[PDB]
């Protein structure tokens, strides 16, 4: 039974970072949450109860964003020092450091195959990765301004990408080529992009407190949600699927927001963190949601809706 | 007469991370910030790495050492806080923080008091309680100097910052000099007579401007000991839409002049053909420590040396 309106509380808190907390993000398998930090350090926690699993460290800056592959035993890593890392999740180990961005790298992502790797960098790049061998495929002149977000559609052919010049760009995974480029009337920072689950809408932010739904063929804004704050920060933003179809995202007000995703109505507001909630994430399979905040809070939370 | 006399690279890092130095209370050895916002501790003339310290979670830009030893300054480029003041005495520990504050530094005659610069707005604090005791802006006077750094003048009653002179007592501009560039915001000379804004010298008694010195511009200056030369370096220019590759990798030039203090008349001019990061002496004046990068654009990381040169 689909609710009418999801039910989230507040089950866990998640403490142990000790600068602000930039991404979380659940295994595929479920298990596991995977958070980064700006304290320069990866921490992997039980995605049901919360209980800490270990610490993973190894780069010199800090950390923007993090990625599982699709069998949920790797994981890959963009930080400040330059870097990609990929790393065994069982081990700890950094099988591979992935060179090549001039400055700070801050997205990151498997293709579902999980083959590849995309990133997107300060330097206005990005690159395709191959994981095997952690030589750089593909370096693509993607934007004139920073790059907020990269991801692979569902079948690894498409990337999207966001960046600061207010564009977004759909690239063909095999050719390089950009096949299309998302423009709006103005052209305020996009903030981020991901494709829906089905791969026809991106789900992309501007830093003008909105979060905008296209169909990138066409290029129409089929839905818009706003009602939370987002002017400053990079927010990450999710399809929720599991218990009705809910947009959930993050806010510089420190709660989180979902939306129902067909009407654009608010049906729910978290309260809790003490600080910018960054980053959410939404559990593959129950009705659990990932929060993660800045400085003045350092935590994660775990939300579980019963509705 | 600048002879060389040791150079070195950072322990175990094929890429050299140095950014930053100044020399320590403890003879022969040298503070270095780094580009992963650590601090360490070197011996000069062997090279040897003596320790480390992490500080920032993203590089060091700018350091101070008190003259006592007992407290250290650091500024960072992207991280929270931004500027720290540590203690040094027996162990090493944050004493301080500067949350938003890009730049620091010690007052001058009594070391009891930081100042602090964000934006065109100077921040004076108190080292004991660590209270911010002033915050110092008028926007009617302000200049919006681009590389805005307050500081205090040598005898602490005055404060310059964005162009605008302070009355430290009653808190209370006295003066704004006319702005004539976009990013340097001035200095004040050693002998406490005149101010050093960028390419225009003024007198601080009559506001009369003593010199015109071109060779200035865009330069950030630091004096020997003795107060009688001045070692100037033109910041790297900015352009706009300049090669990526080009964009900052370093904050100065590949050159440093020297001038008579007295009559600002050039003594040298010194191209290391490398990217200046910043350079000291030591409170004798023997030795003038460069931190000099050397590489390519190929290079997507600095790879930094240190080189100590005999004050001739």
């Amino acid at each position: 039974p689909t609710p009418v309106k999801p039910n989230y509380a507040l089950k866990f808190t998640l403490a142990g970072h000790t600068k602000a907390v930039s991404s979380v993000k659940f295994s595929p398998n479920g298990e596991w949450l995977a958070s980064s930090s700006a304290d320069k350090l990866i921490k992997i926690w039980g995605a049901y109860d919360g209980k800490f699993e270990k610490t993973i460290s190894g780069h010199k800056l800090g950390i923007s964003d993090v990625a599982w592959s699709s069998d949920s035993n790797l994981l890959v890593s963009a930080s400040d020092d330059k870097t990609l890392k990929i790393w065994d999740v069982s081990s700890g180990k950094c099988l591979k450091t992935l060179k090549g961005h001039s400055n700070y790298v801050f997205c990151c992502n498997f293709n579902p195959q999980s083959n590849l790797i995309v990133s997107g960098s300060f330097d206005e790049s990005v690159r395709i990765w191959d994981v095997k061998t952690g030589k750089c495929l593909k370096t693509l002149p993607a934007h004139s301004d920073p790059v907020s977000a990269v991801h692979f559609n569902r079948d690894g052919s498409l990337i999207v990408s966001s960046s600061y010049d207010g564009l977004c760009r759909i690239w063909d995974t095999a050719s390089g080529q950009c096949l299309k480029t998302l423009i709006d009337d103005d052209n305020p920072p996009v903030s981020f992009v991901k494709f829906s689950p089905n791969g026809k809408y991106i789900l992309a932010a501007t830093l003008d407190n909105t979060l905008k739904l296209w169909d990138y063929s066409k290029g129409k804004c089929l839905k818009t949600y706003t009602g939370h704050k987002n002017e400053k920060y990079c927010i990450f933003a999710n399809f929720s699927v599991t218990g009705g179809k809910w947009i959930v995202s993050g806010s510089e007000d420190n709660l989180v927001y979902i939306w129902n995703l067909q009407t654009k109505e608010i049906v729910q507001k978290l309260q809790g963190h003490t600080d910018v909630v960054i980053s959410t994430a939404c559990h593959p399979t129950e009705n659990i949601i990932a929060s993660a905040a800045l400085e003045n809070d350092k935590t994660i939370k775990l939300w579980k809706s019963d509705c | 007469a600048f002879r060389p006399i040791s150079v070195f690279r950072e322990a175990n890092e094929d890429e050299s991370g140095f950014t930053c130095c100044a020399f320590s209370a403890r003879e022969r050895f040298l503070m270095l910030g780094t580009c992963t916002g650590q601090l360490k501790l070197y011996n000069v003339f062997s090279g040897q790495e003596e320790a480390s310290y992490n500080c920032h979670n993203s590089a060091i830009t700018h350091l101070e050492p008190s003259r006592d030893g007992s407290l250290l300054l650091t500024s960072a480029t992207w991280s929270q806080p931004l500027s720290a003041l540590w203690g040094m005495k027996s162990v090493f520990d944050m004493k301080h923080s500067f949350t938003e504050d890009h730049y620091v530094e010690f007052s001058k005659h009594s070391q009891d008091r930081v100042i602090g610069t964000k934006g065109d707005i100077a921040h004076i604090y108190d080292i004991q309680t660590g209270n911010k005791l002033l915050t110092l802006f008028n926007p009617d006077l302000a200049n919006n100097y681009k590389r805005n750094c307050a500081t205090f003048n040598p005898t602490d009653d005055l404060v310059l910052n964005d162009g605008v002179l302070w009355d430290v007592r009653s808190a209370q501009a006295i003066h704004k000099f006319d702005k004539f560039n976009m990013n340097i915001s001035g200095v004040f000379h050693p002998n406490g007579l005149e101010v050093i804004i960028n390419t225009e010298i003024w007198d601080l008694r009559t506001f009369h401007l003593l010199h015109t010195v071109p060779a200035l511009d865009q330069c950030r200056v630091v004096f020997n000991h003795t107060g009688t030369v001045m070692y100037g370096a033109m910041l790297q220019a900015d352009d706009e839409d300049d090669l990526m590759e080009e964009r900052m990798k370093s904050p100065f030039g590949s050159s440093f002049r020297t001038f008579n203090a007295t009559d600002y008349k050039p003594i040298a001019t010194i191209d290391v053909k490398r990217n200046i990061f910043d350079l000291c002496t030591d409170t004798k004046d023997c030795y003038l420590a460069v931190i000099e990068n050397q590489g390519s654009m190929d290079a997507l990381n600095m790879d930094t040396v240190c080189r100590l040169y005999e004050v001739g």
